[PDB]
């Protein structure tokens, strides 16, 4: 038996340590540890409810927008405010555009170097590389000339002797299976991804006021002033500009990101058979389009024991079954109170005592849904949409499967999606589907303004006595997010965030049950225990964000 | 050879790194392939674990006296450093080690510049600024949450091209970016002068682009270039132009302390 | 799917108003002509020339009677029976009046067509006048500037297409989203004006600190426009004052091309 | 035998009429007529010399910048002002970036449709098109996928039945010689050109304050405040932004525009043997780099009777040989005073009397140099640079010749440059050489600011008595430009512009000698006198600007 530690895990957000026991070259047990805490729940306490969103947005800058939107939703929940529909359209466009940036950066900048060997790209024939894509993609930047320019960029970096962030990589590792040509294609797409994600954040910026960290929200709606005839406000010229960036995203997402996801599956099919983290999945509906905080464009639900046919739909952010099920434990976390807590009654009292295998080992809490461990995020969101019979999701998945079948002769069944590659596929499907959300919500906004509705904000009143409670749900890039606010005498008396990477990365729980990261690693082959690339491949598939997980 | 940079994240939310992904002059790909050699950065590094820590150690030795050290996030001092542990050691120890050989040291963002959001209120972790943990060193502060990435990139360029830091104010902030109050260079100042104020989001004045002072704008007490440089290089994008008051995120004692709707003091 | 037809006629133009379109980004000129409109006549870009292009114009005026947007850049010279601008052997004033008869909307792009502009300045050698002067019975939408930001025009056209009527206009028939406010009543150097912080000469200490350009002759106090907010070229931070030069008042009749660069503006 | 009129000539700037006598299928005699006048010279009279540039810039918006720069140079000449070297660097970057935009748009948007049949592009095989460019260009956007997307845009436009500006063009004309594939390539490059020209204008905008019509000049230097440490001025961040756009221009110019130029020659080699306009050529040196309005990066000179070996160099904008040679006549123009006039003594008194074959037929004056007709513009500028032995020019021309050689098995000699295609080639060479000017001047500016020189402007004084004469020379995109200012009692007492299109488009002169447009057309074959495409091909090669020619 051997014990390894990976600390720091890189190409994530934040500070993560992973430990594994390895028996005969197979992981037998794992531990996930968030190693940094700020106490953002305590920082926001005792403030005006209207102020929380600006503070708690700073939980994370990778998933910027998400905590801001969840926080305003939580205050609106507590206060019983119906958000104006134009404010929903604007919030929706921001979240969809943000999530587009986030997923593209995850696939390329964070994850690709687990699966791609840059030094092997130097041996590639750029013309053969381009020929491999004929009839596989219609992307306009897969020419031999593009690939040669990229290859030369790699050659020049290597020749400098200053590899920097590309140094001491896992070049030549036995788990690296792509041919030279495919490694070169992937580097070219990594660089092209950077332009696409920049366009996505231009959308976010024009509505948010900047990114990272948008500044256009309010408890009661948004701060954007809609006036087609106004100078210096959100007028038709500004809306046209937003539209010009929305229109630039689809080709790369569909002709590059979607295709590359199918191809990675084709070359790494064993990764459809490992990295299962849970048997229960949860997602919330997202993108409300009515005047009453509902009519969501994307559905939500709960899947128990992987049974899609008996899933429980969730169609409302006020769903009592959802609300009542959520608790968090700190039995194996560095906090004082250990019994499972509903978040309106939550505490976050630090109690660090160092690493212990069988005791406390993480700043992440352990969330459960009616006492069960649950995986959240794009795998959950995709499975729930398939359980719902959402045709858009079925069709998009089928497009990926078709590319995979062209390359391999094989199909993918739903069982194969409960895996490391399934999780990556779910994320890609999400990014693809989000492009239609953007078109839909831009069109909805233009149409609604045309009917004469320029309303964006409903001013709240906050009773100066009494105690009342609200919860804001959001389907973030990494899964279901919830912010839970208690107001007493007009100020925040409790604030608890239960964040998607909390669900997935949390340590063993009150019943010593294993959470998704830790469970997913059992069975992972490790060719070289000094260089445990296989471990990082599975962890990265969850898109860890530890500032989120811990806050 | 390109100039070496070592980037260490402490109690960071990663927004300061993310700001680089919006940059256009240079873009992050031109930054890392052409402008600098980014020798350590945990968000983008191919290597992990023992390999990446070996990379950092090798770089600190090879480039001793030559590298720019950049830190994002606050540094927590409470309970002997244990609120941010990397590779089993408090981040304050990694920072102090890296600072010893640095040619220049930059605190990117409000958290590293003055403690920021992480040090606000009750300050659960005893978070402090980079300057506080490096009393013998001149730390260049590039505040904001996050700053426009070119406030950082043009500071680095000045070091690279002309061989010294840009001119700094008495808080060690570059004057090109932080030399003036937002309110002393804000396009809504005529409205302020005329008593033309938005009173609520969505009201008639708000929908005419009037001054946001009575919504809590902190422009009168916040140094920065948000009204001129703005954000994202698309034109016309900063919080006030979008319709929301400045919160004072650049400025210690303003952002994360004062309520959004609390009025600023005007000089 | 059919795209709304546009007929563009150049009179005493410098072509700067057409060239503004080549800087546009929302839409770009290629998206404008392929997706947004059908540009039925434009002499700078048309494949056809001579008799063929004049046939294009007559056919389009007929086919699209009552449906096209007519755009004119340049002033229209009336002196000596219109001979200071002759196209296909006829005065441009006659081509413009014929096209105006069947127009659904009519746009004067640029200061020259909006109010006579530089071409009508000084002694006005050719009796140059505005488009509205040539078409007294018609509502002409004025999009002044020399040239305007192209999106002042493009968002006006978009409003017509998307919502079926022109944008809201001021008393000079200028769209309020672009011309509704004095530059000086939305200028980021107003704090410096208020404090008496003025550049006195280009390159001086105040100028090199980005102070107000009033004493250099800035016409922002008497010029309506969006130059300080929308600015130019969509790169961020680009308009004449931001670059270091006073506003000359090119949008505004009686200011641009009448007052000296260094002549002081009247302040309300 | 028959007489034709082309009115309007399209795909030029301004209002041009061309008449041709055709005998035995060939043009025997031609007339060029500028049919619009504004009187810009009169409009600027009696004003302050410092104000002229903002008014006369409006002579033309296609060649924006040029009249602004020539005007301030004229005032500085009259006043004996030495322009600060930083102001020269800034003026130079603006002119070079502007000219890059201008030449790209000329080749693609204005000229390509004389040589390219868009209907024929519909018959193209995109894969064969891409295959034709292997080993001919390294451009990254020549893939079959790019060409297929472009072909589908054409197909969709044609399918809509609204061809607009592409309607009733010269599709299937016997003078159209490109294969389907090459027509498709050209249309793809036409669209790609639009992106490149937009980048060039972003360079211009960042220094000029906008474009069209820059606003950063002054008699005495520039209005840009240089301060690396200053908020809201020309600081290092703004300089880095400028550089980011300068760096984006070269690949298109070198790998698309330069290559297409060689390809058009390869397919239309008879156009190397027609369209000769003159036997005398003039250019002025450009891009001054010293503190006394000299040390030009590009050379100037005069070539008489096509003899490069005995050319006369011009190294100074104060060269009395250049100054004393220039006159204009209005014998065949619609002005009153007909004898040749030196421009300091020039008049512009309108005297319209309608078209007359043997009398007055144009608003363009007729310029001469020591009594001779002269061609100006990129052909002139290239020939002068070759005469000067400029290695950069020789080497760039040789690259175009090598591509032509590879495609045809034939070479191009200097005699073949005195032609329609030679003129086009000169323009492309200029555009290519300008990218090194941009790099050189950006670097010079950075270096100089680093020495501690932030000076940009020297305030002029203007004596209130005395008469002072100044001339400002500039090598504009279309050739040598000169503005001639006389100051008397503090105000402009005379102002005369002699513009490059005036030299080339001017009507028969005081001795009834034929100017370059009119001369170039003699011998042009015309297959169909109703659709005289061959005439327009030659005329377009000069890049006519009639707002410039007439003013
Ligand atoms: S300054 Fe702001 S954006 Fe940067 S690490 Fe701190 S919270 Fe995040
Ligand atoms: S209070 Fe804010 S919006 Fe008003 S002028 Fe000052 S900085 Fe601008
Ligand atoms: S308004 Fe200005 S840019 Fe437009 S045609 Fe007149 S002079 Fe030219
Ligand atoms: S005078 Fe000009 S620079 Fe000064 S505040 Fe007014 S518009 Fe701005
Ligand atoms: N996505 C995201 Fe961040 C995490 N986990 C949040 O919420
Ligand atoms: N180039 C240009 Fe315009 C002309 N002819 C000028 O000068
Ligand atoms: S909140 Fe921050 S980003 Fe600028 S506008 Fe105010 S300092
Ligand atoms: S000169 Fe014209 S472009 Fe705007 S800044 Fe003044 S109105
Ligand atoms: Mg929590
Ligand atoms: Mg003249
Ligand atoms: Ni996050
Ligand atoms: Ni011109």
């Amino acid at each position: 038996s051997q014990r390894i530690t990976i600390d720091p895990v890189t190409r994530i957000e934040g500070h993560l340590r992973i430990d594994c026991e390895i028996e005969n070259g197979v992981v037998s047990k794992a531990w996930a540890s968030g190693t940094m805490w700020r106490g953002m729940e305590e920082i926001v306490k005792n403030r005006d409810p209207r102020d929380a969103w600006m503070i708690v947005q700073r939980i994370c800058g990778v998933c910027t927008t998400t905590h801001a939107l969840s926080s305003v939703r939580a205050a609106e929940s507590a206060l019983n405010i119906d958000v104006p529909v134009n404010a929903q359209y604007i919030r929706n466009i921001i979240l969809a555009a943000h999530t587009t940036h986030d997923h593209i950066v995850h696939f390329y900048q964070l994850s690709a170097l687990d699966w791609v060997d840059i030094t092997s790209a130097l041996q590639a024939d750029p013309t053969k590389a381009s020929e491999m894509l004929k009839g596989v993609s219609t992307w306009h930047l897969n020419s031999p000339e593009e690939f040669t320019k990229v290859q030369n960029k790699i050659k020049d970096l290597v020749a400098s002797g200053q590899l920097g962030i590309f140094a001491n990589g896992y070049w030549g590792h036995p788990a690296m299976k792509l041919p030279p040509e495919v490694n070169l294609i992937a580097v070219a797409h990594y660089l092209q991804a950077l332009e696409c994600q920049r366009d996505a954040n231009r959308v976010v910026a024009l509505l948010g006021g900047k990114t990272p960290h948008i500044q256009n929200l309010a408890v009661g709606g948004v701060a954007n002033p809609i006036n087609l005839d106004g100078l210096g406000v959100l007028n038709l010229e500004r809306l046209m500009y937003i539209k010009s960036f929305i229109d630039k995203l689809s080709d790369f997402v569909e002709q590059v990101y979607k295709v590359d996801t199918a191809v990675i599956a084709a070359f790494y099919p064993e990764w459809l058979t490992r990295g299962k983290g849970a048997v229960n999945y949860l997602s919330v509906p997202e993108f409300p389009t009515d005047s009453k905080n509902g009519s969501f464009l994307f559905p939500g639900g709960y899947i128990e024991n992987a049974d899609l046919s008996s899933y429980r739909p969730i169609t409302s952010h006020s769903d009592e079954y959802l609300i009542k099920g959520i608790q968090e434990s700190a039995k194996h976390s560095w906090y004082k109170d250990e019994a499972p807590q509903a978040p309106w009654e939550g505490t976050t009292i630090p109690a660090y005592d160092g690493w212990s295998d069988d005791g406390k080992y993480s700043w992440v809490k352990s969330p459960t849904f009616y006492g069960k461990t649950v995986e959240v995020g794009p795998l959950a969101n995709m499975l729930v949409k398939l359980a719902a019979g959402r045709e858009s999701t079925q069709n998009k998945l089928n497009e990926i499967v078709a590319i995979y079948q062209k390359l391999t002769g094989n199909t993918l069944e739903v069982a194969q999606l409960h895996s490391t590659l399934g999780r990556i596929i779910g994320r890609t499907v999400h990014c693809c589907e989000l492009q239609d959300i953007l078109q839909n919500q831009y069109s909805a906004l233009i149409t609604n303004i045309g009917k004469g509705d320029h309303t964006t904000f409903v001013k709240p009143n906050i009773p100066a006595t009494g105690e009342f409670k609200g919860v804001g749900f959001l389907e973030a890039p990494r899964g279901m997010l919830s912010h839970w606010m208690v107001i007493k005498d007009g100020i925040i008396s409790n604030y608890q965030a239960v964040v998607p990477s909390t669900w997935n990365s949390g340590p063993r729980n009150f019943n010593d049950d294993v959470g998704p990261y830790e469970q997913s690693l059992v069975g992972t082959p490790v060719a070289d225990p000094n260089k445990p690339l296989e471990v990082v491949r599975t962890i990265h598939s969850f898109d860890p964000c530890m500032a989120c997980a811990v806050h | 050879q390109r100039p070496p940079v070592i980037w260490i994240g402490a109690q960071e939310c990663t927004g300061c790194t993310e700001s680089l992904l919006r940059a256009t002059h240079p873009t992050v790909e031109n930054l890392v392939l052409e402008t600098i050699s980014l020798e350590y950065h945990e968000v983008l590094s191919a290597a992990f674990g023992h390999q990446v820590e070996e990379n950092k150690h090798n770089a600190l030795e090879k480039y001793k006296g030559q590298y720019v050290l950049v830190v994002d996030g606050s540094i927590p001092l409470k309970d002997n450093g244990i609120y941010c542990m990397v590779a089993g050691e408090p981040i304050v120890d990694h920072i102090r080690k890296a600072a010893e050989g640095a040619a220049a040291i930059i605190a990117i963002g409000s958290c590293s510049a003055w403690g920021g959001v992480a040090a606000a209120g009750v300050n659960p972790t005893g978070a402090v600024s980079l300057q506080e943990v490096l009393p013998g060193k001149t730390v260049i502060n590039i505040p904001g949450c996050p700053p426009n990435p070119h406030n950082f990139l043009a500071t680095v360029a000045h070091i690279i091209t002309y061989g010294k830091p840009p001119k700094l104010d008495d808080k060690n902030r570059p004057t090109f970016a932080y030399g003036r109050l937002i309110h002393e260079h804000c396009e809504r100042r005529p409205h302020f002068d005329a008593g033309r104020f938005a009173k609520e989001f969505g009201d008639e004045g708000h929908r005419e682009g009037w001054c946001l002072y009575h919504l809590g704008c902190k422009g009168p007490e916040t140094y920065g270039n948000c009204s001129t440089l703005q954000f994202c290089d698309v034109g016309g994008v900063w919080p006030v132009a979008i319709g929301h008051p400045c919160y004072g995120c650049n400025e210690e004692g303003i952002g994360f302390h004062k309520g959004i709707h609390q009025l600023a003091n005007v000089e």
